């Protein structure tokens, strides 16, 4: 029944093409974004999803809408194949969710990381306090490896709702390959 | 030239043929297809130009 | 199912109709010189996509009423005197009904079934088929007779004339039906016209009788013109019949 | 509340007139919006040409209260 | 390839309504939007225009947007309520155009095959021709570059139709002109003409001065196609040439001679006509 | 209940309905506040046309939601 | 409340949108919305123009489906900005630009939504390329015909920019409607590009023509003029004692010395200075 | 601002125009024309005609409701 819109990042880079979850992680997060579109709804119609890609270019595949039967269209062929991009990824979120039709609706932004980023922790700490000066809350979802018993993301979240923020969850991955309702458990409401 | 697109805007005038005249400023013409008309005379003109 | 035919006649009240008219020529791209049925002429226009190429002087069109410009191209008029002889024949058994002339059914195929059907053999010896033929003799040999039954294959291309209801009041008018008829004859290619009892209009010549007379002759060489004239023929074949051949005009 | 609109527009004084022919056009190829006329090429039946009593030709593509099979030229 | 654009003068309008929606920041903000034209001939053809949301950073200048789903619906509309019309490419309102400006191109070619760009000016500081057009292409290089991938010039106009030169001159009379007065346009039409050949020297000796010392790029560009530019320069006045000007400028000469030894004539006979009228309606008078 | 009526001048008209009344019956008190007759009278809700011969119930239409009236536009 | 000498601001881009789809749909009136803002009480300004799909007859226009009307100005919302609805306009094709009877009805049904609802009348068939023939109107009550409609003021929605035309009184003014008067604001940067259009780039202004078809050109002109000049020993010469009315009645026919000889000099001028003049700089400026 | 004079009188053929044929002309900027409408007038003419174009019995555009040369 809240206002927000769904900007999901999701990840073709070339460490999903492998079975650390069951039967690949491309179904895997295939169906978090089939319990995540289904959550978005039944909580209001007035909500959107648009999603974005972490490749060697942002993609914009749909642009921002509450139907998500176009989204189910773009899951397919998704291409797992590129290198993992990261501080753009966020600024192509960042400028996009500014162009939105309800204003009354909260920035909101989640992620799906399943490949090791090479990111400085500079580079990351000029990006989160550009999200203080806006007030932007992201809910980072961690998938198979990256940086494990994630340094500079835990590092990132806090940077990002410091000084009394904790809207910004992070939710490391749960290390064990299951079916991916195990995996949003806990996310199913929030983080 | 200005004035001019008014006065176009208005209404023209017929052509017809004298054939005798009569008492009183009067004359008898037939125009051009229809019968012939007792009509007037101007008060520029002369019953004896006629 | 009631309220449905009123529902369409709430549709149709608010309908206007038409004018009707001639182009005369294209001025621009989107001034036209037309011309009304009744009289005057005006300048007018297109819409937008009315594929003016299709526009040429001699076509007709159907105008606004109150704007005044050009709707739609139409096909040509009929008079529908000609739909009166065109589509009104009821049918008949062919020729095996008839007997006694088989030389003379034989002699009208030439000039009438062959040629159409056959063109080929003409033109390989070189020779332009024959155009029109006459049928005489005394009444009730069977002239009439032998024309219902070259009527009855066709029974869709067959212009039959009493060559008596030609004539009417007015100065013209009696030519404007034979223009009409041989461009009728024009459009659909393969016609027949068929004239019975020529006498009424054909006659001979007069020194300079009735002027009744001479809304005769003018009559008669409007025929004289469009059977030979400027324009030639093709595929138009003429069937003349008549009881007496003697008092016919040597032109014809 | 139709039949009695009916009976209002369909008053007593006519002027009567021939039926010339009768025609059929067909629709075109494209009609844009906006200057989308019904009149236009969005009927494909029959239609027909008349001329009055006053010597005055005229078109109309809706033909009325008759029927198209009942007319002859 | 298109070889001129036909551009009517509803658009170039219908962009700076646009230039003057989002006008309020003030700073820099480009105007990106969608061209419409016609699939004509070779020669192309340019109507109707509408605009889409378009945001871009200061650095790093990949970070851009072209709202996919408000391109399907409002052409679906225009579609909709015009069946002539189809897409012909896009325009943004930038003064010089920027590095980002090659990716827009590559987005849209898979609506029309070939999408075509207009860059326009908001503000022509030049006084001269404004909104010119470009077109991509490849140009594979001796030096190696796998994809040498850069837009290149073609002509334009702008476009005449019946209904808007109506509207349009109609609200030229806010303003002064002089279209009727012969050979007053001419003598402007060399001094705007000349105007253009000072600035293109201008810009080209800054580009010189630096290339030069210090700091440029000194590539197998420019700087011998612009010595072929010094190889044509006529060389005027030399031995036969002389002969071009003295028999022919004085051929011209002789018509201008004829042509003034008929206007005095001319005006002799208005003043006989008039000095007849002066005196003999004053004789008459008295 | 209560629904919302906004029309295409920024203008938002409140009408107090119940799920059952049919549209031709909402059209009437649209009537009521402003003179405007049923025929000369669009209802649209969620880009769908809206039949006087149905409920509220029919189109889901509940409790405080947003219509869009556009009026007959015939020139002649 | 009461009126005043109201004012009806524009846009640029509207009067184009206006007679471009007039003139598109000329043998029907074709129809469209207005969209504008209200600034205060006193004037009012449109600033956007678009139409909607339509469907007409010979003797009526009507729209359709009202799902292309407010997904049309959703969209346009959240590019640029939102706007307001001020009014419509529609065309009179070669009439008297006067409200007609279904013309006035849907006025009623505007003016009880929202107050100024403006009618405007465009006409691209009176409208040549020198000056535009538009039109805005107002209704008016008839529960208020004996009471006074209009303060007035001022003098500026009188006596200006004309008195109301006979065509259009015979329908309207003043009765059941009153007039309004229309003027164009720009903007600043519109106004310097809508100046320079017409000019060229340094090609078309350092160009020599040829001169074979220069002289050629030459060559004919002056063939004929020789002609003129023929005629031209006659007619000055003749002068018949006539009271030249009557010179001035016999000349319409095909007379024509003296306006020619005026009309060719001024060609061969024109051609061969601006001829020699560019080949001119084309020496001093060129090496 | 002549210039300008002559291109707003040209509002006044707009193409609903009724086609006569020129007869004669009276005096300066005034003639007779006879109509294709069966019927003959005296009809006014605009200044902007040039008048090398009259009298082989031309073709001439009238008026509609003024009946003037147009
Ligand atoms: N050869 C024939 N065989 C059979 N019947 C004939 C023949 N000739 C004439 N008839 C009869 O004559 C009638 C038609 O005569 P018609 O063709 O009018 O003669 P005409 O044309 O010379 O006046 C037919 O009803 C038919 O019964
Ligand atoms: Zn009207």
């Amino acid at each position: 029944m809240v206002l927000e819109s769904t900007m999901v990042c999701v990840d073709n880079s070339e460490y999903m093409r492998n079975g650390d979850f069951l039967p690949t992680r491309l179904q895997a997060q295939q169906d978090a974004v089939n319990i995540v579109c289904h959550s978005k709804t039944r909580s209001n119609p007035e909500n959107n999803v648009g999603l974005i890609t972490l490749a060697n270019d942002c993609e914009v595949l749909t642009t921002l809408t509450p139907d998500t039967g176009r989204i189910l269209s773009k899951l397919h062929t998704v291409q797992p194949k590129g290198k993992i991009t990261f501080c753009t990824g966020i600024r192509v979120a960042h400028l996009a969710l500014k162009h939105r039709q309800g204003k009354n609706h909260k920035m909101r932004i989640i992620a799906f990381v399943g490949s090791p980023v090479e990111d400085n922790e500079k580079d990351l700490v000029k990006l989160a306090k550009r999200l203080k000066k806006e007030k932007v809350n992201v809910d980072i979802i961690n998938f198979g490896e990256e940086e494990v018993n994630t340094e500079k993301l835990t590092a990132f979240v806090n940077t990002l709702n410091g000084k009394d923020g904790t809207g910004s969850h992070l939710v490391t991955v749960p290390p064990g390959p299951s079916l991916a309702d195990a995996l949003i458990s806990s996310p199913i409401l929030a983080g | 030239l200005r004035e001019e697109l008014q006065l176009l805007q208005e209404q023209g005038s017929y052509v017809g043929e004298v054939v005798r005249a009569m008492d009183k400023k009067k004359v008898l013409v037939k125009v051009h297809p229809e019968g012939k008309f007792v009509v007037d005379v101007d008060k520029n003109i002369d019953i004896n130009d006629v | 199912k009631q309220y449905e035919k009123s529902e369409n006649d709430l549709k149709a009240l608010q309908s206007v109709g038409q004018i009707v008219g001639e182009v005369l020529k294209q001025l621009t791209e989107e001034k036209f010189i037309v011309k009304a049925t009744n009289g005057p002429r005006y300048v007018v226009g297109c819409r937008r996509q009315l594929d003016k190429s299709k526009l040429k002087p001699g076509t007709r069109v159907a105008l606004d009423m109150t704007t005044l410009t050009i709707m739609r191209y139409l096909p040509r008029e009929v008079d529908p005197l000609v739909y009166n002889m065109s589509h009104e024949d009821p049918g008949n058994v062919s020729y095996s009904e008839i007997g006694g002339l088989s030389e003379q059914i034989r002699e009208l195929r030439e000039v009438i079934e062959l040629p159409l059907t056959n063109p080929e053999l003409f033109q390989r010896v070189g020779i332009i088929p024959p155009k029109g033929c006459l049928l005489y003799g005394p009444p009730g040999t069977g002239k009439t007779l032998l024309a219902r039954a070259v009527a009855s294959q066709l029974d869709c291309n067959f212009l039959k004339v009493v060559s008596s209801s030609i004539v009417d009041k007015y100065i013209g008018e009696s030519a404007r039906l034979i223009r009409e008829m041989f461009n009728y004859a024009r459009d659909h290619q393969p016609c027949i016209i068929f004239m019975d009892e020529i006498d009424a209009i054909g006659g001979r010549r007069f020194s300079e009788g009735t002027s009744a007379d001479r809304e005769i002759q003018r009559t008669l060489m409007e025929l004289l013109n469009q059977m030979d004239g400027f324009d030639t023929l093709h595929r138009v074949k003429m069937i003349m019949a008549t009881n007496r051949p003697d008092t016919l005009d040597p032109a014809l | 509340e139709n039949s009695e609109k009916i009976k209002v527009n369909k008053t007593l004084p006519y002027l009567v007139s021939n039926v010339i022919e009768l025609l059929d056009v067909d629709p075109n190829d494209q009609e844009e919006d906006g200057a989308n006329i019904d009149l236009d090429s969005q009927r494909k039946g029959k239609c027909a040409v008349i001329k009055t009593s006053t010597r005055q030709t005229y078109f109309l593509p809706v033909i009325g209260l008759v029927d198209a099979e009942k007319l002859k030229p | 390839a298109v070889q001129k654009v036909v551009v009517h003068p509803l658009v170039l309008l219908s962009v700076v309504d646009h230039f003057n929606r989002i006008g309020k920041v003030g700073n820099q903000k480009r105007v990106v939007g969608v061209l419409l034209g016609s699939w004509q001939k070779k020669v192309l053809d340019v109507s109707n225009s509408f605009a889409v949301p378009f945001d871009e950073d200061d650095k790093d200048d990949s970070v851009w947007f072209l709202d996919h789903d408000y391109l399907e619906n409002m052409y679906g509309m225009f579609k909709k309520v015009n069946a002539r019309e189809r897409i012909v490419g896009w325009y943004h309102t930038g003064p010089k155009l920027h590095k980002n400006d090659i990716a827009i191109n590559e987005l849209m070619k898979r609506y029309c095959p070939n999408s075509v760009l207009v860059i326009i000016d908001v503000k022509p500081k030049d006084l001269g021709l404004p909104t010119e057009a470009y077109i991509s292409v490849e140009e594979v290089h001796d030096d190696g570059t796998p994809t040498s991938k850069t837009f290149e010039h073609v002509t334009s106009e702008i476009g005449a139709e019946e209904a808007e030169e109506v509207g349009v001159e109609h609200l030229l009379r806010d303003i002064k002109d002089t279209t009727v007065g012969t050979l007053s346009q001419r003598i402007t039409n060399q001094v705007h003409g000349l105007k253009g050949l000072n600035s293109k020297l201008l810009d080209i000796r800054s580009y010189l001065e630096k290339v030069a010392t210090g700091k440029l790029p000194i590539n197998h560009q420019i700087i011998y196609q612009l010595q072929d530019v010094f190889n044509l320069l006529p060389d005027v006045s030399l031995q036969e040439f002389v002969k071009a000007f003295y028999l022919k400028t004085n051929d011209q000469m002789v018509v201008v001679y004829l042509a003034s030894l008929i206007r005095s004539v001319v005006a002799l006979h208005n003043l006989i006509n008039n000095k007849i009228a002066n005196r003999d309606a004053e004789k008459k008078e008295g | 209940m209560q629904i919302f009526v906004k029309t295409l001048t920024g203008k938002t008209i409140t009408l107090e309905v119940e799920p059952s009344d049919t549209i031709e019956n909402v059209k009437a008190k649209i009537q009521d506040k402003e003179g405007i007759p049923p025929d000369q009278q669009r209802l649209i809700f969620a880009g769908k046309q809206l039949e006087d011969g149905r409920t509220l119930s029919d189109y889901n239409i509940q409790r405080e939601s947003t219509l869009h009236l556009v009026l007959r536009l015939r020139g002649g | 409340a009461v009126d005043t000498a109201e004012q009806v601001y524009i846009s640029s881009l509207a009067l184009l949108k206006m007679l471009k789809h007039g003139r598109a749909g000329v043998p029907m009136e074709v129809m469209g919305l207005m969209l504008g803002e209200f600034v205060d009480d006193y004037t009012v300004r449109v600033i956007d123009v678009f139409a909607m799909p339509q469907s007409g007859t010979g003797v009526s226009v009507e729209a359709v489906d009202p799902v292309f009307q407010a997904k049309m100005l959703d969209m346009l919302k959240q590019t640029g900005r939102p706007e307001m609805v001020v009014g419509w306009y529609h065309s009179h094709p070669g009439f008297g630009c006067w409200l007609s009877g279904v013309d006035i009805n849907t006025q009623q049904s505007f003016e009880a939504l929202s107050e100024r609802a403006v009618a405007v009348v465009v006409d691209p068939i009176q409208s040549v390329k020198g000056k535009v023939v538009i039109d805005a109107f107002r209704l008016i009550n008839a529960n208020m015909m004996v009471l006074g409609h209009e303060p007035r003021q001022t003098t500026s929605n009188l006596g200006h920019l004309n008195k109301p035309s006979i065509q259009a009184l015979i329908h309207g003014l003043n009765r059941h409607y009153y007039s309004i008067t229309i003027n164009y604001r720009k903007n600043e940067l519109e106004q310097k590009m809508l100046l320079n259009l017409h000019k060229k780039s340094w090609m078309e202004g350092l160009t020599l023509q040829d001169y074979s078809e220069h002289c050629k050109h030459n060559e004919s002109v002056v063939k004929e003029m020789l002609e003129l000049a023929k005629n031209y020993n006659k007619a000055v010469e003749e002068e018949d004692k006539m009271t030249p009315e009557q010179l001035a009645i016999k000349n319409v026919g095909k007379q024509d010395p003296k306006r020619h000889l005026e009309e060719h000099v001024d060609v061969l001028m024109t051609s061969n200075i601006v001829q020699c003049l560019a080949a001119m700089l084309d020496t001093v400026v060129f090496k | 601002e002549f210039l300008h004079a002559q291109e707003e009188v040209k509002r006044i053929q707009s193409i609903p125009l009724v086609i006569g044929q020129f007869l004669e002309a009276v005096d300066q900027n005034t003639a007779i024309v006879g109509s294709t409408t069966g019927s003959n007038y005296y009809v006014r003419i605009l200044s902007t005609i040039d008048r090398e174009l009259l009298k082989p019995n031309a073709s001439v555009a009238l008026h509609k409701h003024s009946n003037a040369l147009v």
